[PDB]
């Protein structure tokens, strides 16, 4: 039944967004932090039920599913209220084409920077990619969030794409990596967007 | 003429996505490439990514996107499963077969001219699908009560995989009855030819 295990690891992107989906949700999440030691258990049977030990990964009697796409469908299937996506499937589309360009570029490199062993060259050659295009980026989930909010007024549902980009910042704050712009109205809106409840009740 | 669909030849990009139009029974144009001019080919597809699908108002390509957009553009018949556990699941397996099989079908396109390196990479796909000839029994199409995008992506599949000289038997079982209704079906049978 409704025994739903959200496997997680420490300072991972993926699961702190995805933890921050099941509290928008509401979803009842036995949420285990597979880093713990205590939970040598848990990562035992973790690494029988999916192929690679892939965190985050959502598990239930009746699945186990993990990459970001799939989780973050699989919650909507699970949990339709409040709506994630937008309405017309033109942009659902984008916003699924969008979310793909973040994780490839964002997601992807935010792990690879937590690898240990990673040369100092390379690792500023991804600190400096993701500056490049931060910006650009996030007006993009901008323009597409503004349009999927105003074509359905009455609709009222929460961008997706917004509140990923969120945890973009949060770890561009967390490995020191710097938000390279002076506009003053867009460092405005980040301020705003690590201010939401939601958030701060996540990573606390 | 309400959506057309640019498709290149050889692609199993393009298989999949003509089959799964069909069961929607949605009437939209099918054009080639390569039976274009080198000036549109830039103004429909810029990153000359085919196959592409464009409306009125819109165009798409994302290899990603593109058949789940078909299947909620065009509502009915809805190509994913109706019970909530078997779509989340069905999901997760659109993945593996892009991510983990589709890859299997490109090197096996590129390498192609190297028959040291086929006779080898067949042994062991060949080796791996009678791993799960196990796990086919007990569906008319895959993993499903009914027709899903699994089968779209899947006869597209074996469909390319064919052309590249790779072909199933009755050594599959299977497998290979599964994959002879899935080329009974209507739609599957169109795009083939
Ligand atoms: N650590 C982690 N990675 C995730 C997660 N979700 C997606 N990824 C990774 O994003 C990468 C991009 O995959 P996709 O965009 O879905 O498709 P693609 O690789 O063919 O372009 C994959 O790694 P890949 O090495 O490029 O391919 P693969 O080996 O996983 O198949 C995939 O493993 C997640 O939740 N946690
Ligand atoms: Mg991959």
């Amino acid at each position: 039944s409704n025994a739903m295990l959200l496997y997680t690891k420490k300072d991972d992107i993926y699961s702190d967004i995805v933890r921050m989906i099941l509290l928008i949700k509401g979803a009842n999440a036995k949420i285990v932090d597979v880093s713990k030691e205590e939970n040598s258990k848990h990562l035992e049977e973790l690494n029988i039920i999916t192929p690679n030990g892939n965190i985050p990964t959502l598990s239930t009697d009746d699945f186990a599913v993990y990459r970001l796409s799939v989780i973050i469908e699989a919650i909507e299937d699970l949990y339709p209220f409040p709506p994630m996506f937008p309405v017309f499937p033109k942009q659902r589309a984008n916003a699924r084409i969008l979310l793909e360009y973040v994780n490839k570029t964002f997601l992807q490199n935010i792990i690879k920077l937590q690898s240990p062993d990673l040369d100092e060259k390379q690792a500023n050659e991804i600190k400096m990619l993701m500056q490049r295009d931060i910006i650009s980026t996030y007006k993009k989930i901008v323009s597409e969030r503004e349009v999927n909010a105003e074509s359905n007024p009455d609709a009222q549902n929460i961008n997706v794409l917004t509140l990923i980009i969120t945890f973009v910042f949060y770890y561009f704050i967390k490995l020191k990596i710097s938000i390279p712009t002076k506009d003053k109205n867009i460092i405005k809106e980040i301020k705003e967007l690590l201010s939401e409840p939601n958030f701060i009740k996540t990573i606390k | 003429a309400m959506v057309t669909l640019y498709t290149t030849k050889y692609c199993p990009y393009s298989l999949r996505a003509r089959i799964a139009l069909a069961e929607k029974k949605m009437s939209t144009d099918i054009v080639e490439a390569g039976d274009l001019e080198p000036a549109m080919i830039k103004k429909i597809t810029p990153n000359g990514v085919f196959p592409v699908l464009m409306e009125k108002d819109y165009s798409i390509n994302n290899r990603k996107a593109l058949l789940i957009y078909i299947d909620e553009r065009f509502p009915a018949p809805s190509l994913l499963p109706n019970v909530v556990n078997e779509r989340i699941k069905i999901r997760l397996s659109l993945d593996k077969i892009d991510n983990e099989w589709y890859p299997v079908l490109d090197q096996i396109r590129k390498h192609r001219s190297d028959q040291k390196m086929l006779e080898s990479m067949f042994k062991d796909l060949k080796e791996s699908l009678l791993a799960m000839e196990k796990a086919f029994t007990g569906s008319e199409f895959f993993i499903s009560s009914g027709f899903t995008l699994a089968d779209c992506y899947i006869a597209a599949l074996i469909i390319c995989l064919e052309a590249e000289g790779f072909i199933i038997d009755d050594e599959y079982g299977a497998i290979y009855e599964y994959k002879k209704r899935l080329f009974a079906r209507d739609s599957v049978k169109k795009a083939n030819i």
